[PDB]
Order: C-alpha cells, then structure tokens, then sequence
C-alpha cells in the first residue's frame, strides 16, 4: 500500500520499482482525475511485471474514515466488493508541504498536516492490524517503511 | 496594352488561381526588374516582391522561422533571393495559389502608398 | 480537509501486462526501424528488461515471428532490430519461469549549478564521472567519504541486452570495501 | 532528494553541500535505497528486531547545515546579483554609445506559419518502386472491371471532419492546419478581405467581434474553447431543440376532481374541445367578440406535464457551432430538410473533392449518367421529422405539411441526387442499424461487380434525439452516466471498449461517405485512390429470441474445407493462373 | 479477354470450396492471410458485443492458419467519437483508408485495463498508443448491427492495385491525379473561406427536351458548353456515329 506516490515524487519511482518486479500495489491519489488515470495507466504499461496488479484509488489520509474504508477495502472479500488482499508493505509518504510556519503561525494547516503525516499514519497501522487479527493471520506481517 | 495580363506563363493566358508560387514571383521579377539597368523600376515594386516572398515563407514553413529575405535589399539581385526562397520551400514550385494568398495579391496590387503595378491581375468591376 | 474523497466504486485495476508486453515489444520494434532509438541508447535496454519481465510463450511467439520476418535487407536499422530481436528472443526464452526484477539502468546524474556571464542561476542533472551504473553508485555508498570518517553501456545495447539474464556471481562482497 | 528542475527543495545549492564529499540523491537513487528495505535480507530483519536505516548520505556530519546552506545561497545570490548589475551598465553603456541605429541591424524578421490545409491526396511512388510489392505475374491478370477501389471519403461527426477526427484519433492534438479547420467549422473564425475598421485586412476573423485573428493565435485563443465543445460531452441542448436530459417532459393524464375557470378560445378550437370531451365541457359564444369560452366540468381528462430526471447526460455530438450554412447549404434547403440530410449533403461533397471532383458532373465525361449509383443509408432515418409528426402534431405544434417524406431512411439519398449528383443510376438504400454502413458497401460492391453501375455513393448516417436517447436507456444498451459519475470517469473516458469495466456504448450522431469506382474507371478519369475493397460481406446469425445478441455468422467469411489439405492447390498459385490466362 | 481474367485473375475462389472468400479476397492481389494487419473492430464498449467480437476475429484467423505470434492490431475508433449506429462502419472504413495510406495505427487511449476474458484471443493485440509502422498492407473492418446483422469489409493497399498495369499507363495515371490535386486545393481553399464548397446544382446536365434522348442513349456523355461554361448534354452528341 503506497500513499504519496503522485507524478514527480519519490513515491512514483518506488512504484515504478514495485510494479517492475511483479508486486500487486494499491496507490492513493489525492487529485483522481482523468490526467492522473491516464498517468499510472502509462506507467503500469511501461513497467508492470508479470504477476503484478496497479490498484489507483483516491484518498484523503487526512480522513479517519477514509483510512478506515481503504483498509478495509483492501482486506473485505471480491464477494463484497473489496480485493481480497493481505499487506506485506505500507509505505506511508503522503504529506502536505508546511512553508514559513514558525512556532507563532501553527495554525489549521499544520494541525491538519500532523494529522496526515502522523496521527492517520498510526490509525492505518491500526485498521491494517485489525484486519489481520480478525482473521487470526500471525504469520504474514506488513512492514511499514 | 502596356500593362499586360499578369498570369500569363510562357504567353498561356491563365488566371492568379491557375499559377503556382513560384511562377508568381518569377512574373513579378519579369514585370517590375529592368534587365538592361538591372534594378527595380520603382523601390515600391521590390517592396511587393519582397511581401510576396515573404507571405511564401508564411504559407509553407511548418513553424516559427527567420525569413530569409530579411531587407528587400537582397532583391537587387531578384534571380537569387527566388532560388533561395523556394529551394526551402519547394512545395512552393507545385501548388497553386491558395485562395487566401490571391485576395492578400489583389490587396497589395490596390496599396495607394506605392506606384501602381504594371499590368492587370483580375477582370472584375474594378477593371476599368 | 478531512472531507471524504474514498470509494470503493471509483478504485481503477490495471492488471493487463499481458497485452502491454506486445506493444512495449512491438513500440521498440517500429521506433528502432525509424531510427528514433540506437544501438547506443540506455533505453533500450530498459525497454528490453520491461519485456523480458513479461515474458510468457505467447510473447515469445510474437517476438519469434516478428523478428524472423524482418528483412534486413533493407536497410541498417532493419539489421540492428533483427540482432537486438534475435537476443531479446534468447533472453526472453531464458527468463520464461523465472520471478521478474527490478533493475534501473538509468544513468545516474549529480547536480549543476552554472552562473553565466549575465548572472542568471540554471540548475541543471549531469552525468557522474565515476558513477555510469547503479553497481557503482552501491560501492560508492559503501566507501562513504573522508566526512563520514569518525575517531557494456553507452556504446552498444545489443551486448549489454544479451548480458541481462545473466545472474552475476558475486566473488566478493561491497561490504568487505 | 533532489526533486524534478531549479527551485525544488534547493537544488542550486546541492552540488555546494556535495563538494564536503556529502551525498545528494536523484529520486531515482533514493527510490532504488527504500526499495533496498523490501529485499528479502532486511525484510527478514524487520521481522527479528525494528530496523532504522539512514539513507542520509553523510549529511549528519556536516555541522550547522541551517546556517551551512544559508551561507551556500548568499554566496550564490551575491553572484549571480553582481553579474546582473555588470550586464545592465554593460547594455546602458552599449544603448548610449550605439543609440538605437547599430543596435536595429541585430533584429531579424520572423516568419509565422499560416494553415496550409492538404487535402492528404495518396502519395504515388515511382513505377519501379510500386512494382516490387505486387510479384510480376500480376501485370494483366486482374479485370480492373471487377477491382472496387475507394477514391474518396469524408464525415461529418463529433471531431468535425476525417481530417480533424484522425488528427485527433492518431496524435489527440490538433496541428495548426487541424485548429484551422476546427475553429473554421465551430465558427470561431470566418474570413475577411475587405476594409476593416479603415484599413484593409485579407484573413481570419473572430465571428463574434470580427477581430482579426493570426493563423498561430487560434490555437491560443480557442483550442480549449474547441476541446470542450468537440466529441464525446454532456449533451447541449441548443443542439436537439432544448432536450435537457436532467428535465425530461412528460405528462400525466388526471381526472378533473372540481370543474375549471373558463378560458377564451375560437370558434374552430371550441367545437374540437366539445367533439373530444362530449357532456365534460361547456362552450358559449360571447356575442361582443364571437370568439367563444370553454369550460371544462367535473369528470373530463387533461394533462398536466411532469419532468422525469434522465440518467443519460453525455454523447458524441457534432462540434458545437457546426452550421450547414458555413459550407454553403442554402437557408431555403435548411428549413425543408431534416438535420440527418445536412450532415450527408456535407460529407457528400466533402468526399467528392476527396476524390478531386469537385464538379460532380464531370463524371458524366466518362460514365452514362444510369452508372452513378447511389449504395447509401440509415439505420432509423430522420428521427426530428417523426417526433414532428407523432409528437409535435399531437400538441397541434407548426410543423411543414410535407414532415413525413423528410423521415424516411431513403430521403437523404433522394436530396443528395435532387441538389449534387442527378444521376439515373441505382438507388438501393439499406436500413442495417449499427452495420449500415459495411452492409452500404456490400451491396455498391455487388451493384458495379454486376455492370448496374461504375461508381457508388456508400456510407450511413444517423442522428441523436431525446427519443432514441431514452430507449437505448431502457433497453440499457447505451453506458448509465450517473454509475460512470460515481465510479470516477469524465465524460470523454466513457466510451472505452475491451476494458474490463465496459457497460454500454456512447450515442453519437453524424455521417460518413466513401466513393468507390471500377478501378479501370479511376485509373481512365485520374481520381486518387485510398484503397481497394476486396471483400464485403454480410451474415445473420441462428434461432434466438434476443434482437439486440450479437452473434458469430459473419464467421463464414472464413469458411473452408480442410478434409484433403495433403498437397496445395495450383489456383492459389499465381504463376500457374497467370500461365492459364 | 475480360471473363478470362475475370476466370483466372479476380473470380479463381468462388467456386473453389478449399479457398475462404477472406482467404482468395486477398489472394487476388498476392497478399496472404498474414499480411491483414489491422482490424478495426465495432468495439462500442458493450460486454456482449466486445468479446464476441473477438472471439469471431481470433476463430476467423485460426482457422485461415494465420501464423502464431501474428495477431490482428484491433482498433476502436469509437474511444473517441462513441456509437453513431447507422454511420459506425463508415468512419470504421475512412479511419482504416487513413490507417493504409499513412501507415499510423491509432491507438485505443481510454483502453485503462485490457480485459483479462480477451487473453485467450491470441490472434488479437489491443493497443493503447499510436504505432507508426512501416506499412499496413490489409485493414480489415468489422460490424454487428441489432437484427443480426454482421458485417466484414477488407481493404487493401492501393499500391497492389498499380503492379497490374503498365509503366505507360500508371505514368499517364500519375499525371492526371497530379492535375486533379492541384484543381482540387483550389476549389477547396476557395469555397472554405467564402462559405461555398456544396453548390446546388440548379439543372440537371440536360433539359427537359433531351431528357428522355440521354436516358436512351447508352454512350450520351456532357462536354463544356462554350458560352455557360457548365458540362451540359450537347444534342449534337446524343445518337452519335462518332
């Protein structure tokens, strides 16, 4: 599970590599859109392996409930309209850029970016270990990066 | 008549729409260049030239481009400046005119701030 | 901010390599025979590893009969396809079965800053003089720095195409450098 | 990292810190370290102990690398600064000393290109090269009598013309000359030559402000007006007479529970109000006027109009502005004919100079005028003429007494004949739904193959109405754009076949026209030549009781006998039938 | 002359029940099976009509033995301009004469994600990007209309054409269409800018007195009359020894 991996990112250049050695990735977009449907459907065209799967949803990591329905989504069965999937990665690297926000000015923004780039970064951890608990799978752990 | 029939090539009567680029400015060079003092009768009717040249350039360059007949000046020496120009734009040498390229001819043979050109280009109600 | 954007209903699959593999192979194919790729061309030997990580049966047949079917006759390009094709083929049929891998032969670059004489400021990626591949940009890691301190490429594709299934056995390690 | 050019996350000053013998990274190395934590050596590690890896590049060892890059970038600043300040007394000084005299002559004359729009002719090889693809046995065997060559096409659809539209299909942008003609055909542009506002302009115009336009500006002035109004896009209303698919009318009958106001209407209209109703309505004359009054009593019928919300918003419509007027259809054809019928008038002459005949009369220099056929046809014909005579004269709207002749499938083809060709030639109209068009040329193939004819108009047409609209709705063949909407797509990525998530086809409306001729015919009359038809088959399929079920019949086009394939036979060989000849 | 290169040259498969009328179409000219590159599929984005579709082209071509590894291109012009029913195959046809004469394949854009049912069809390739190829030889095009109707048209190269005449008479050919090109650029440039490319013909060819002698007359053809300068029918020229 990658989120952060837009055009021009570190993340786009993991995905690339994810994808070129077969792994299933599902990446979050926080801009769903035709040019960016378009993007990811060129690169898994150029570099998708064998055996590998590109999953683009959008996301908002800033939404608790997002966090919770991505996960879920991820772990509920194709009976029900999810993939059917396990995690062995998360690799969480969507941010919101903070620029001359020193002490005094810490405002909405900033509380609402340390609620990205932490607080919904535990609760993903958190939705990922409940669904494997609920399932009773011990074995199969998902290293988060 | 002293001002003859414009498109006229190889003396086959024809018609502005009928002749190429190229056999365009070879009959404005045969019209309005004096082989015996071998310069323009009149600056105005190398200026015509030269527009004409230029609209060439317009017409058949694909993008943005230095013209290569960059002063009018070059026309002193006509034979050349028409070598030059439709040997970069040889498309030139085949089609006809286009129809924009006519009325933009028949505009410039109306200029009042330049010596009228000696010869008919159209049979119309401006023909008298 | 923490308006919803997530549902289930707009998630896009992209799962298709089987049908892109063709057109990866049959893209490199055309652009080689108009001379848009080189024999010298990183490129192509990034389009050649993409290929062979889709590589099935049936995309060997369609590289066999592609290749086969080039006249090279024709011209220089049409040979330098039908060389490149035969070891795409070679490659392709070694790497049936076999999991498919990341490998980035990119050149790696360093930065530029340049001033000219009129003070205007471009940055610019350049190649590294030591560093052409990826193997060496790991030793140059492994060497770090005096601060760190405490108390085939570029020149023929073809080649280096043939030399891509080729696990190269490790004599020693960059650790013990 | 070092992000994409300049500005980005301080590049300038990257090669700076670089010179302690720290380290930067491309995205593309530091993608390749973090995928380094997925092998399966630290993988294996994680799951021992929590693994931190430092990907840092050394860069913790320079101390003070606020004030450390602070520094880096004043001494850049201060440099690039001062060099700015040298170069603007150096161009001062020059300004003074040159004026604007020996500074004139560096400045040269640009060239802006014009639209220049071919007409994409075929391009003929030399004799030599066009001899080698074909073997030699050929020369002479073919009867070029028998040989069906396409020598012109046009349409007339969603991206404008098959220039446009291939433009658009091959590289999905338009080239200057595309632009042109785009904005030529939505209107945008007009042409002037004449005196505009004093002085005299020969060029593009803006239709609206009849500003003048550079053939390089109409891609900056309107390529993004033309893109949002060309193709597949929520349907405009203005185009199919205010059908707002949101607010679709209908109406309900209701009882009248409580008698209603009387209300004014003429003599004539009162007498059918009372022949309708019977004892449910009271007509009096009022004698001051003799204009009557009609009342309608407790227990008569009306109908009151209600909306429905339609969940079909999107189609392939015809650029917005497309006027048959722009190609010089006259107001007093515009007004009698149905709109199918103009799409075809265009694409029927559009395709004759495709083909370089630009006065269809010409062809009678060559043929008998019973020899040009006309092979083309609909599948539901002009479908705004019968809204007009089932709807429209219903609600007693005006509509043209003659509504009925414009609907049928075969009238676009009798005003085709009517204003362009005046042949006497076969006219066999086929009605094959969404194969129309490929059965068109099935039978014109079959029509000059059998010596009827020597050239054929083939092709189809077809037009969107809020009618056919809502019933390819309810028989939910065309893609519901509510559930498109939900799962993400814009209209322009609604249509996309093979894919897995495919759910009904987009309506568009327009035509298309090819010329075919004998070949032996072009080649006499010098008509350029796209391709030969070799082949043009149709088929149904078995027993079923689904219309709409595609099927697998047109797969006898590849019927053979494979019983005795031991040894090949000699009349696929060319050399022997060649020999027999 | 005519029906014997009719018997050997055009008409050798029709009764020949070994030879597929798909297989002799092409045949005629010397292309095989495999030298059909291109076809342009209905392709409406409907789930029945999509794969059917498929399925019908890749059985066509297994059948006719066409080689493993060579599939069809498969193009679907209706990403772009959707389903206008009755017009669908002609602008299938004018997009498959622009695929030949360009040697350009356009490329299906909204194709996001080949679906996985089509990967049994290995005789069909599904692309999402414009190939310029060196040459498309065959297109082939391929429709299937409500009532059962199905449709398949094949076009060849208009290059095969020009190998069965003479040097002298594809010379005099290239010459003509050179002519008519240019004519052609004119009337169109024309009648873009001054809103008259269609012009309603306000008479037929005759009037109403030679009417019924042209109809009659089999080898009746116009000539320019000298004063309107229109082509006219030309009494003179109607019953003609000449």
């Amino acid at each position: 599970l990658i989120t952060g991996a837009g055009k021009g990112s570190i993340g786009a250049e993991v995905l690339q590599g994810l994808l070129q050695g077969g792994a299933k990735v599902v990446v979050t977009t926080s801009r769903f859109s035709k040019q960016v449907t378009d993007y990811y459907q060129s690169i898994y065209a150029k570099y998708g392996a064998k055996g590998s799967t590109l999953i683009v949803v959008p996301f908002n990591q800033g939404s608790k409930q997002d966090v919770e329905a991505l996960i879920e989504f991820i772990y509920d069965t194709e009976k029900n309209g999810g993939l059917g999937w396990d995690l062995d990665a998360i690799i969480p690297f969507a941010a919101i850029p903070e620029q001359g926000i020193e002490l005094e000015h810490i405002d909405s923004k900033s509380e609402f970016a340390h609620r990205i780039m932490l607080t919904n970064i535990l609760r993903m951890m958190g939705c990922v270990k409940k669904q494997k608990s609920a399932r009773g799978i011990e074995t199969r752990p998902a290293q988060v990066i | 008549f002293q001002k003859p029939w414009f498109a006229t090539v190889n003396g086959q009567a024809r018609d502005l729409a009928t002749m190429t680029y190229e056999e365009v400015a070879k009959r404005l060079v045969e019209l309005m260049f004096i082989r015996s003092t071998n310069s323009w009768f009149d600056v105005t009717w190398r200026t015509f030239t030269g527009d004409f040249l230029r609209r060439v350039e317009e017409r058949f360059t694909k993008s943005k481009t230095l013209s290569l007949i960059q002063s009018y000046s070059l026309l002193d020496k006509p034979d050349e400046a028409i070598e030059k120009v439709f040997n970069a734009y040889p498309a030139a040498r085949e089609q006809f005119l286009n129809a924009q390229d006519i009325d933009h001819f028949l505009s410039m043979c109306q200029n009042p701030m330049q010596k009228p050109v000696p010869f008919v280009p159209v049979l119309d109600r401006r023909f008298e | 901010g923490v308006a919803t954007s997530f549902s289930r209903k707009k998630a896009r699959t992209f799962d298709s390599s089987w049908n892109w593999a063709k057109q990866s192979l049959l893209s490199l194919y055309f652009e080689i025979i108009h001379g848009v790729l080189k024999n010298v061309d990183r490129e192509v030997v990034s389009e050649a590893i993409n290929i062979m990580n889709r590589s099935n049966d049936a995309l060997i047949k369609f590289m066999e009969y592609h290749i086969s079917n080039t006249d090279e006759t024709k011209g220089e390009n049409y040979q330098l396809v039908k060389t490149l094709g035969e070891q795409l083929i070679e490659n392709c049929k070694q790497v049936l079965d076999v999991d498919p891998v990341y490998k980035d032969v990119a050149k790696p670059t360093g930065p530029k800053t340049a001033i000219d004489k009129n003070g205007n400021i471009t940055y610019s990626e350049e190649p590294r003089e030591k560093v052409r591949k990826l193997s060496q940009y790991v030793q140059e890691m492994a060497l770090g720095g005096p601060i760190t301190k405490e108390s085939a490429l570029d020149k023929d594709s073809t080649k280096e195409v043939a030399s891509l299934p080729n696990k190269s056995t490790i004599s020693k390690t960059v650790s013990s450098t | 990292t070092r992000g994409t050019g300049l500005m980005s996350a301080n590049n300038i000053i990257a090669e700076g810190i670089e010179k302690m013998g720290v380290r930067t990274f491309s995205q593309k190395e530091m993608a390749f370290n973090l995928l380094g934590l997925l092998t399966p050596e630290v993988v294996e590690l994680c799951q021992k102990s929590p693994v931190m890896a430092d990907l840092n590049g050394g860069l913790q060892f320079v101390p003070e690398l606020k004030e450390f890059t602070a520094k880096l970038r004043k001494e850049l600043v201060e440099t690039s600064e001062v060099r700015k300040a040298v170069s603007i007394e150096t161009a001062l000084e020059h300004k003074v000393v040159n004026g604007n005299s020996a500074d004139a002559a560096y400045a040269q004359v640009e060239i802006q290109p014009r639209a220049n729009i071919q007409l994409d002719f075929p391009e003929l090889k030399p004799y030599k090269q066009v001899k080698q693809i074909a073997p030699a046995e050929l020369e002479g065997l073919l009867d070029l009598e028998r040989v069906i060559v396409v020598t012109g096409f046009a349409e007339v659809g969603p991206w404008g013309s098959a220039r446009t539209r291939w433009e658009m299909e091959a590289f999905g942008e338009f080239s200057l000359e595309g632009c042109v003609e785009m904005a030529w055909i939505m209107g945008f542009i007009s042409y002037h030559n004449g005196n505009l506002k004093g002085r005299p302009y020969t060029g593009w115009v803006d239709s609206k402000t009849k500003e003048p336009v550079d053939d390089k500006d109409v891609k900056a002035k309107y390529e993004t007006s033309i893109l949002e109004h060309s193709g597949i896009r929520l349907i405009e209303p203005e185009l199919f007479n205010g059908y707002n698919p949101e607010k679709k009318e209908m109406i309900q009958e209701v009882i009248v529970e409580e008698d209603l106001e009387p209300f004014e209407a003429s003599k004539e209209t009162a007498e059918q109000f009372k022949h309708q109703h019977g004892d449910k309505v009271d007509i009096f004359e009022i004698p001051e006027t003799g204009e009557y009054s009609v009342k309608l009593l407790k227990g008569a019928t009306l109908y009151i109009p209600k909306a429905l919300r339609f969940d079909r918003l999107v189609a392939g419509q015809i650029p917005t502005g497309w006027n048959a007027k722009t190609y010089g259809i006259s107001d007093d054809i515009i007004s009698q004919v149905d709109p199918i019928t103009l799409f075809v008038l265009v694409s029927v002459v559009e395709a004759f100079i495709a083909s370089g005949i630009t006065d269809p009369y010409e062809m009678y220099k060559y043929v008998h005028v019973s020899e040009v056929g006309n092979c083309s046809g609909s599948g539901m014909g002009g479908v705004s003429a019968l809204r007009g005579m089932f709807k429209d004269r219903f609600k007693d709207e005006p509509v043209q007494n003659d509504i009925l002749q414009e609907s049928f499938i075969n009238t676009m083809s009798a005003w085709v004949n009517m204003l362009l060709i005046s042949s006497s030639g076969p006219i066999k109209t086929p009605v094959g739904a969404c194969a129309t068009s490929v059965e068109s040329v099935d039978i014109g193939v079959e029509t000059i193959l059998s010596g009827k004819a020597r050239i054929c108009i083939v092709g189809g047409y077809d037009d969107f109405q809020e009618e056919g609209s809502f019933e390819f709705g309810n028989m939910k063949a065309t893609s519901n754009t509510l559930e498109e909407f939900e799962h993400g797509r814009t209209p322009a990525e609604m249509s996309r076949p093979a894919t897995t998530t495919r759910n009904g086809f987009m309506e568009a409306q327009g035509a298309g026209i090819q010329i075919i001729m004998q070949a032996d015919l072009a080649l006499k009359m010098g008509v350029p030549i796209y391709g030969i038809v070799a082949m043009a088959a149709t088929a149904t399929d078995k027993i079923g009781r689904s219309v709409p079920a595609p099927g697998k019949g047109i797969l006898t086009t590849a019927r053979e006998h494979h019983s005795s394939v031991k040894y090949a036979s000699p009349n696929l060989n060319m050399k022997y039938r060649k020999r027999q000849l | 002359l005519r029906a014997a290169q009719q018997q050997w040259g055009n008409d050798f498969y029709k009764r020949d029940p070994r030879i597929a009328p798909l297989r002799g179409a092409l045949a005629t000219y010397g292309l095989t099976i495999d030298d059909l590159g291109v076809a342009s599929f209905h392709g409406t984005s409907t789930k029945a009509n999509d794969k059917n579709e498929s399925a019908t082209i890749n059985e066509m071509m297994k059948h006719l033995g066409r080689s493993e590894g060579n599939p069809v291109i498969g193009v679907f012009q209706k990403f772009l301009t959707g389903h206008p029913k009755g017009a669908a195959g002609a602008w299938m046809m004018n997009g498959a004469l622009q695929i030949l004469n360009s040697g350009i394949i356009p490329g299906n854009r909204n194709a996001d994600n080949v679906d996985k049912i089509l990967e049994q069809f290995e005789y069909v390739l599904y692309p999402s990007k414009t190939l310029k190829t060196d040459g498309v030889r065959a297109v082939s095009i391929t429709s299937f209309g409500f009532g059962q109707k199905g449709g398949q048209a094949i076009v060849v190269h208009p290059d095969y054409l020009y190998g069965a005449i003479t040097e002298d008479r594809y010379n005099e050919y290239v010459a003509k269409v050179s002519a008519r090109e240019k004519s052609a650029y004119k009337f169109f440039h024309n009648g873009m800018i001054y809103n008259k490319l269609f012009v309603s013909k306000e008479h037929a060819p005759y009037t109403d007195e030679l009417e019924e002698d042209v109809y009659l007359d089999p080898l009746a053809r116009v000539s320019k009359d000298k004063k309107s300068g229109s082509l006219t029918f030309n009494s003179k020229n109607i019953q003609s020894k000449d």
